[PDB]
């Protein structure tokens, strides 16, 4: 099946910018009708993917045309002019020529603004939780930007791997800032078996890394 | 205006069926082909089954992830197209919707969930986040070990709800965390999740 190889995953922009979404097939999109039907798609936060371009560069119904779209036979880009809050969401490149139709990975258009360091905060398992036999331990990271950045949790005079999980938000609708929490969960008897427990942030707002640590039972 | 209604979808085992039905209006129906597309965080956007019109003597087309499991069909007396799902798997999880096409697919639904797991319904438990850093406390609650999909969390202003992460158990956990400057800091998590008829008030000190 015709693979749509589209770059980057996240493409940060910043309002009135310039805007360049690439993809390539794995297939001649040429039709045997002598068109070829590669196609950007647009899906806002919340929304279903809407049509912006077919055939290359055409604009749908209601598309600005700071929205343009070049290329030929295998190589796609789309280029968005002066950037706007409503362009921001998953853009999605797509093939029909050939049948599997089939769908780029997507580029989300992130806006980009100036670098915010995260307030980080730790929380040690409830009595109530330890109770039950397991134990979680959160790390908070609050209101960042970039997107990007690295949680090392810490036991004792130590180090963790494999048993943490990590869930950010989208980027907010005021702010433009990212949170993040990263979960430690343990048996209550893998908890038991250590005095520390911290969380060390690394970002590039913050000149050096942050560490955010309990005793356990204080 | 084109307008395309998804429904059909919810909940359902690993190994059962469930037919999804899409209804349009604002184009000729009966001139259009129609589509099947469905969204998973895993898999992005895959486009699923086609059926096409009269003079095509209604051919149908399969992505191979669902030839012979699914299958698409239309009733152009009431422009209406349905997917029959059958033997349904974890991957087939997503959002699905319905599509038409002209240009490409030119206008889709607002799509229908469809979830499939092995898990019962069961209630969160839910733990307090309890106690600064720049300026700003955090206060929140775990709410762990729910199925299925969703949970509403109140709390009686820098509210962050965590997407839901899905454990190996098969069960959801998230925290909703409270940001609040030090000096402005009986705090409050209500905590909704309307399938297992649960309802918890959580206090955080
Ligand atoms: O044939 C490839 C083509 O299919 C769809 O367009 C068709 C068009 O070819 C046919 O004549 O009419 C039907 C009516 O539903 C469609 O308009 C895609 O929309 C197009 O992108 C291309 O993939
Ligand atoms: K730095």
């Amino acid at each position: 099946d015709v693979v749509m190889t589209q770059t980057p995953l996240s493409l940060p922009v910043s309002l009135g910018d310039q805007a360049s979404i690439s993809c390539r097939s794995s297939q001649s999109l040429v039709h045997s009708d002598g068109n070829t039907y590669f196609h950007w798609y647009l899906q806002k936060p919340g929304q279903s993917p809407k049509l912006l371009i077919h055939r290359i560069s055409n604009r749908f119904s209601g598309v600005p045309d700071r929205f343009s779209g070049s290329g030929s036979g295998t190589d796609f880009t789309l280029k968005i002019s002066r950037v706007e809050a409503e362009d921001l969401g998953v853009y999605f490149c797509s093939q029909s020529t050939h049948i599997p139709w089939t769908f780029g990975g997507g580029t989300k258009l992130e806006l980009k603004r100036t670098v915010a360091a995260p307030s980080v905060f730790i929380f040690p398992p409830s009595d109530e939780q330890l109770k039950s036999g397991t134990a979680s331990v959160v790390c908070l990271l609050n209101n960042f930007y970039p997107r990007e950045a690295k949680v090392q949790w810490k036991v004792d005079n130590a180090l963790q791997s494999g048993n943490s999980q990590e869930s950010v938000t989208e980027q907010d609708s005021k702010d433009s800032t990212y949170s993040l929490s990263s979960t430690l969960t343990l048996s209550k008897a893998d908890y038991e078996k250590h005095k520390v427990y911290a969380c060390e942030v690394t970002h590039q707002g913050l000149s050096s890394p942050v560490t955010k640590s309990f005793n356990r039972g204080e | 205006e084109v307008k395309l209604e998804e429904s059909g979808g919810g909940l359902v085992q690993p190994g059962r069926s469930m037919k999804l039905s899409c209804v349009a209006s604002g184009f000729i129906f009966s001139d259009y082909w129609m589509n099947w597309v469905r969204q998973s965080p895993e898999k992005g956007l895959e486009w699923i089954a086609q059926i096409r019109t009269n003079p095509y003597n209604y051919e149908t087309y399969y992505s191979d992830s669902v030839k012979g499991r699914f299958t698409i069909s239309r009733d152009d007396s009431k422009s209406s197209v349905y997917l029959q799902m059958k033997n349904l798997r974890s991957e087939d999880m997503g959002i699905y919707y319905c599509t038409w096409s002209h240009y490409a697919l030119d206008n889709w639904g607002q799509g229908t969930s469809v979830t499939v797991s092995s898990a019962s319904t069961k209630g969160p438990s839910v733990f307090p986040l309890a106690p600064t850093s720049g300026g700003t406390a955090a206060l929140g609650c775990l709410v762990k070990d729910y199925f299925p999909e969703p949970v509403t969390v109140s709390w009686n202003s820098g509210v962050h709800t965590f997407p839901a992460v899905l454990q190996s158990s098969g069960l959801y956990s998230l925290s909703s965390v409270v940001t609040v400057p030090s000096s402005s800091l009986t705090y409050i998590c209500n905590v909704n999740h309307k399938p297992s008829n649960t309802k918890v008030d959580k206090k955080v000190e």
